């Protein structure tokens, strides 16, 4: 778990290799709220934070 | 509106003191913020060597600032020579349960099976339900609401009496949407639509369940059509009837409890229809008086011959439908039709909701959008000479 | 090919087309193909006000529809259009517009002291920059040696050499290509100018004491199960650098980890690709006085006149003054009364 500078303090980016199957080696994002709470894509996290941070130009895969 | 508000003001002046000649109660409470819904609980729990009867209702804010709660509360009526007969409210009218909601409550309804479940309708599509008492009493000043149900997916909302379980809804989408949690998962917290009835075209604004029928249910929308449905029909697009049934859209829906083919119907184009469900192409009564659009209509549980009906134009008239077409003085016309038996001046805004007492015949509270709520009971003189 | 203008059946401007093909029936009736030119609003600024596009969509419509002819112009063209050429007939195209898909051939600059620079002023002949060299750059090779590039290509193979020799002082070719790697390299070239092109004082500084120098970048320097941590870390991070030294190579500084990730990217085993509250309840004798004064209270008036303020006084003045002293019918009956009596 990565603090994402970008984000508000607190916030946190985990990427998790596969380990199996058809997609065996490809990653996942995820994103951590300060509470712990887990985000899987970046219209669910833009709405969570709604109008308190532009995600407009946010790379949710690299977190910049 | 600073002319229309001391018009209004001076009214409820004039209304206030014709009260003890008017009504034999009325209770005034003015809430902390406005409720678009109301209904009595059907438990009374009547206290051991007192004068009155505990009775309870279910409110709920809609305040889009601060959070907003599903309210329980508790108001004490009495049981039934110097004149008048007046002695300020003072801890009759009491919150009994606050249970913090996502987003404002538009509707609220109990399930008849089980009173202590609560189906809440919120301005999204779908519908919430709460159980007051696994929540506590006193809210923390959170706001993290704990629905025990989501129900995914016009203020549309009633349980079937007969089958457990079954709720209908409006939608945006202009489509009626009907719930099943008789056998909800464990582990499934969320519920989704058992089905989706497409039938009008613009926005349906009220469903109700038929009362002695399990299976068939009405629904009425903006497009002026009263659609009587039928859950056992496979096609659920076409309804099983379909009625022009105003001239503009109409807002709500309403079963007679004495008689399982009569209905009444109010709309936007000041008008309560009275329908037949054996004869739909006649309209039997088009109740007429009232100032501006109806939003809510309600029959007596206690006498089949009268209801009521509220709107948008501060009063509440209450109509006799066993005195249609009565001879009546020539004066009286210019009061309104025989049929109207009272109007209700109480209020100084748009009345959102209504419902009448099933334990204590002729009363009703009523609330509207200036945030007082009103228990009150019409002059026994009034209803029978 | 002629461009037209059609029926707006709503009122609207013209509809445009181009006639593809127009054709008479045996009755004389003459219809028109025409494919259809979309306005921007219609294809669901940059856009002009007399921006068309050409569609996909293909209708077939009477001759009668057709109020006027016009022209759709290139781009170049209607700009190139003249003043007082300028027409409502005159329109242009530049894009084909899909109407089944939606697809289509395929910020602001400042004034103010917070946004421009202070200009710096010329020095005068007299006046000095006054900049210290040193504290700004220090030189790493000059390009005017008295050495030739043999003999620098000669101390590079050398300066390879000793490398070689020297990782065999604690796999041949492995070693050896080791050793030509660039670090090496650049290594030679900076030995060469800080021993000031001297080659016989140059290859003291490579053998010091009798003894090699060893340059290995970051590359050859790992430990074997640093670079597997690097392949576990990578493989499971990503290429998220920060995250992979504190969890995985947290001894390691993170510039040196960027510096290898590239290095290994070439490697050979390396094979990504493929209000006014109040209550009521009403005495007993208020009750009853409603009903002794019927006539002055009048409640089926009263009842429809909430606002009429009724005369308190009275009833109450003949209540006490004259001291000493209902069936519904049923809903099936009035039913059968509004159907006998109907709307």
């Amino acid at each position: 778990r990565m603090d994402c500078p970008a984000l508000p303090p607190g916030w946190k980016k985990e990427e998790v290799i596969r380990k199996s199957g058809l997609s065996a080696g490809k990653s996942d994002v995820y994103y951590f709220s300060p509470s712990g709470k887990k985000f899987r894509s970046k219209p669910q996290l833009a709405r969570y934070l709604g109008n308190t941070v532009d995600l407009s130009s946010f790379d949710f895969r690299t977190g910049k | 509106d600073a002319v229309e508000e001391r018009v209004i003001n001076e009214e409820y002046k004039i209304w206030k003191k014709n009260t003890p000649f008017l009504y034999d109660l009325v209770m005034t409470h003015a809430l902390e913020w406005p409720s678009l819904t109301a209904q009595w609980l059907p438990d009374v729990t009547r206290p051991e060597g007192k004068d009155f009867s505990i009775h309870r209702l279910v409110l709920g804010t809609h305040t889009s600032d601060e959070q907003n709660h599903l309210v329980i509360a508790s108001v004490q009526l009495p049981n039934d020579g110097e004149f008048g007969g007046f002695g300020s409210v003072s801890g009759k009218i009491e919150i009994e349960i606050k249970i913090n909601h996502e987003g404002e409550v538009n509707r609220a309804r109990y399930m008849p099976q089980n009173p202590c479940i609560i189906a809440t309708k919120t301005p999204s599509s779908d519908v919430l339900v709460f159980d007051y008492t696994k929540h506590p009493s006193k809210p923390d000043p959170s706001g993290e609401c704990n629905p025990d149900l989501r129900l995914r997916g016009g203020y549309g909302l009633s349980w079937n009496p007969n089958l457990s379980g079954h709720l209908l809804s409006a939608s945006d989408d202009h489509t009626i949407c009907l719930w099943d949690i008789s056998a909800v998962p464990k582990e499934g917290k969320v519920v989704d639509a058992k089905t989706i009835f497409t039938g009008h075209t613009a926005v349906v604004e009220d469903v109700s369940w038929h009362l002695l029928h399990e299976s068939l249910f009405g629904s009425v929308a903006d497009d002026q059509k009263l659609m009587i449905w039928d859950t056992r029909s496979n096609n659920t697009s076409k309804p099983s009837h379909s009625v022009d049934a105003h001239t503009a859209e109409v807002n709500c829906l309403s079963f007679n409890p004495y008689s399982e083919f009569i209905l009444a119907t109010g709309s936007a184009d000041k008008t309560v229809a009275l329908w037949d469900l054996r004869n739909l192409k006649l309209k039997l009564h088009s109740f007429e008086s009232h100032k501006d659009e109806i939003f809510q209509v309600q029959w007596s549980p206690h006498n089949e011959t009268i209801l009521a009906s509220s709107g948008t134009d501060r009063r509440l008239n209450v109509w006799d439908l066993s005195k249609i077409g009565e001879e009546q003085s020539p004066e009286d016309a210019e009061d309104g039709p025989p049929e109207l038996l009272f109007i209700h001046g109480g209020h100084t805004a748009k009345i959102s909701d209504f419902s009448w007492n099933p334990n204590e015949p002729w009363v009703i509270c009523s609330v509207s959008e200036d945030n007082i709520m009103q228990v009150w009971q019409m002059a026994e003189n009034i209803y029978n000479d | 090919g002629d461009y037209v203008y059609f029926e707006n059946s709503s009122s609207n401007p013209y509809l445009i087309r181009r006639i593809e093909e127009l054709n008479k029936t045996a009755n004389g009736n003459v219809e028109a193909k025409v494919v259809c030119f979309y306005r921007r609003r219609d294809i669901s600024h940059q856009l002009r006000h007399r921006e068309l596009f050409l569609s996909r969509q293909l209708e077939s419509l009477p001759a009668t529809h057709i109020r006027g002819k016009c022209s759709v112009t290139l781009l170049n063209e209607t700009e190139s259009l003249k003043s007082y050429l300028e027409r409502e007939d005159f329109f242009f195209y530049s894009l084909v517009y899909d109407p089944q898909q939606k697809t289509l051939a395929d910020g602001e600059i400042r004034v103010g002291n917070r946004y421009q620079a202070d200009i710096t002023d010329l020095l005068k002949e007299g006046e000095e920059d006054g900049r210290d060299q040193s504290r700004l750059e220090t030189q790493v090779w000059e390009a005017h040696n008295p050495l030739t590039d043999k003999q620098i290509d000669q101390f590079l193979v050398v300066a390879r050499s000793v490398g070689t020799f020297a990782r065999a002082l604690d796999s041949l070719h492995m070693s050896a290509a080791a050793a030509s790697r660039d670090i090496t390299l650049f290594h030679a070239m900076d030995t060469l100018h800080k021993n000031i092109y001297d080659i016989s004082k140059a290859i003291s500084a490579l053998v010091p004491q009798g003894g090699p120098v060893l340059c290995r970048d970051e590359m050859e320097e790992w430990s074997a199960s640093e670079a597997n941590l690097f392949e576990e870390a990578l493989e499971k991070y990503g290429k998220d650098f920060t995250d992979i030294q504190q969890d995985f190579l947290p001894w390691k500084s993170l510039t040196s980890i960027i510096e290898y990730y590239y290095m290994w990217k070439t490697t050979d085993r390396y094979v990504q690709q493929k209000r006014q509250a109040f209550y009521l309840h009403t005495t007993k004798l208020t009750r009853i006085a409603r009903r002794l004064c019927r006539e002055i209270l009048r409640p089926w008036h009263a009842a429809r006149h909430p606002y009429l303020p009724i005369n308190s006084a009275a009833i109450k003045a003949e209540c006490t003054a004259r001291l000493p002293e209902a069936v519904r019918k049923p809903l099936e009956a009035v039913l059968r009364y509004l159907e006998t009596h109907p709307r």
